[PDB]
C-alpha cells in the first residue's frame, strides 16, 4: 500500500508530523523521506476532506504547511499611473500557505512561522 | 507650476494625504485631484528618498503603519504562486475568508522607503503623484 | 476544561488567533468556535494581564499592531459628541467617505493593555473568550 | 451688519483664520474674539457650503477646524459577550472633526494636529 504510518489517497502517501517547523524547514523534511516527498498539495476538494481526516486526530487545530510558497512574489505588479515598472524595492517579506488541522480554508502566513505539515509523494 | 499643500520634485507634484482610505478609495481620490493625480510612482533612488522625506514630514502622518503607493498586481490568480513545491500546478484553491496582498505600501517601521505587499481593502493613508497640467 | 490552543484564566478559555479579520468577522469566527465564544472582554486588572500576556507570547503575532477585543459601540449617531463646542446639538452631519471609530482594540506600543478605539472595518488578529461548556 | 472682516449668513457672523492651531488651541482663541465665539458649528448642508465659500480664497485647501471634538468618547460602548462594561482602560486619545478648505466633507483627526479654523457668533 503505503509505508506503514502513511495514508493512501488516489495513488499518493500521505504522513501528518505534529512539529512545528517553518516552511522551509518543514519541506526540508519532506524531502529528506527514505522516499523523497514535498510538503502536501491539494489538486480537488476531496484531497484537501482527506487530508484534514488525517490531520485531525493528532495535529488539530494547529496550522499546518501545505506547499505553497512566496505566494505574494509573482505577481503582475504595475503602477495605477502606469510608469514602467522598472525601479524595485522589496522587503524582505515571504508569505506561506497553511490551513488549520480541522478545515479546509487556507491561511496565507509569514514563511518563518513554526506549523505543522503533512507530507505526500506518489506510490 | 504645483498648488500649495503639493511639494514640486522633479516636474512632478507631490501630496500625502492623512485621511485613510482603502487602496482604491484612495487612488479615485487622487484622480479627483488637480488635473488628475494617481497613488504615486516610485521610479528611482531619488524619487524613493523625496517621497520618504515628504512623509515623515507630514506631521498628521502620525504615527501611522502604512502609506498607500500606487503599486497594483494584475494579478491575476488569487495567490501568486503558479506551481506546488512538488512541481505540479495550482487548479484547486480555497482562498474562501483569505484577503489578498496584492497593494503596494510604504512602512514606518523600514523609513518609507521599502515596498510592502499588504491587504488592499485597508485603509491608510496615501501619497499622490501629480504631473501639472 | 481547555481544548489545546486554549489557555485556561479564571474558569475561562482564551485564544489569540493570528487571522486578520474584520471586527464582525472576527466576533462570528469566535462564535464558531467550541460551544461558541466571543472577541475577549477585559473585566478585570488581572484579566487585562493575562489577555496581555497571552498575545505577547503568540510568535505570529507578530509584529502585529492591533488585536481585536469584543468592544463595540452601539452608538446610536454614527459620532458620539452630542453637541457642538456652542451648546446646540448635532442635526445635520456630512459622515459620508468617512470611517467610524467604533470598535476597541489592544495596541503593541502600548503593551497590549490600554484600549483603543479603531476602524471596524480594519482586519486584524483577534483574542476570544469561551465560558468551557 | 456683522463687524468689518466677518461674514453673515442667517443671522450668525463668521470668519476664517489661517493659522496652524490645534483644536483646544482654535477653540480658545474664537472665546478670545471681542465678541465672545465658538468654533463653526453646522446646522444645514448651505451652511456648510456658505463656509467654504469663505474658507477657499485664502484657507484652501487646509484642514480647517469644526466645533467637534472628543467624537469617539460617549459611545455607547459594550461588550459583544454582554459582561458589563464595569472595569475600563481606554488610551490617552482624542479625535476631533475637520473639513478641507474646498468640500463639505467631514474629516476625523487627532485632536492635537494643527489647522486652520472658523469662528462663528449670533449676530
Ligand atoms: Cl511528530
Ligand atoms: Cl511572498
Ligand atoms: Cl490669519
Ligand atoms: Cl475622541
Ligand atoms: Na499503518
Ligand atoms: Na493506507
Ligand atoms: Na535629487
Ligand atoms: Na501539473
Ligand atoms: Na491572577
Ligand atoms: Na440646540
Ligand atoms: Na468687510
Ligand atoms: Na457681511
Amino acid at each position: 500500500d503505503c509505508p506503514s504510518g502513511w495514508s493512501s489517497y488516489e495513488g499518493h502517501c500521505y504522513k501528518p508530523f505534529n512539529e512545528p517547523k517553518n516552511w522551509a524547514d518543514a519541506e526540508r523534511f519532506c524531502k529528506l523521506q527514505p522516499k523523497h516527498s514535498h510538503l502536501v498539495s491539494f489538486q480537488s476538494a476531496e484531497e484537501a476532506d482527506f487530508v484534514v481526516k488525517l490531520t485531525r486526530p493528532r495535529l488539530k487545530a494547529n496550522l499546518v504547511w501545505m506547499g505553497l510558497s512566496n505566494i505574494w512574489h509573482g505577481c503582475n505588479w504595475q503602477w495605477s499611473d502606469g510608469a514602467r515598472l522598472n525601479y524595485k524595492d522589496w522587503q524582505e517579506q515571504s508569505e506561506c500557505l497553511a490551513f488549520r488541522g480541522v478545515h479546509t480554508e487556507w491561511l496565507n502566513m509569514d514563511c518563518s512561522s513554526t506549523c505543522s505539515f503533512v507530507c505526500k509523494f506518489k506510490a | 507650476d504645483c498648488d500649495f499643500g503639493w511639494s514640486p520634485y522633479d516636474q512632478h507634484c507631490y501630496q500625502a494625504f492623512n485621511e485613510q482610505k482603502t487602496w482604491d478609495e484612495a487612488e479615485k481620490f487622487c484622480r479627483a485631484q488637480e488635473n488628475g493625480a494617481h497613488l504615486a510612482s516610485i521610479e528611482s533612488n531619488g524619487e524613493a528618498d523625496f517621497v520618504s522625506w515628504l512623509i515623515s514630514q507630514k506631521d498628521e502622518l502620525a504615527d501611522e503603519d502604512y502609506v498607500w503607493i500606487g503599486l497594483r498586481a494584475q494579478n491575476k490568480e488569487q495567490q501568486c504562486s503558479s506551481e506546488w513545491s512538488d512541481g505540479s500546478s495550482v487548479s484547486y484553491e480555497n482562498l474562501i475568508d483569505l484577503h489578498t496582498k496584492k497593494c503596494g505600501a510604504l512602512e514606518k517601521l523600514t523609513g518609507f522607503r521599502k515596498w510592502v505587499n499588504y491587504y488592499c481593502e485597508q485603509m491608510h493613508a496615501f501619497v499622490c503623484k501629480l504631473l501639472p497640467y
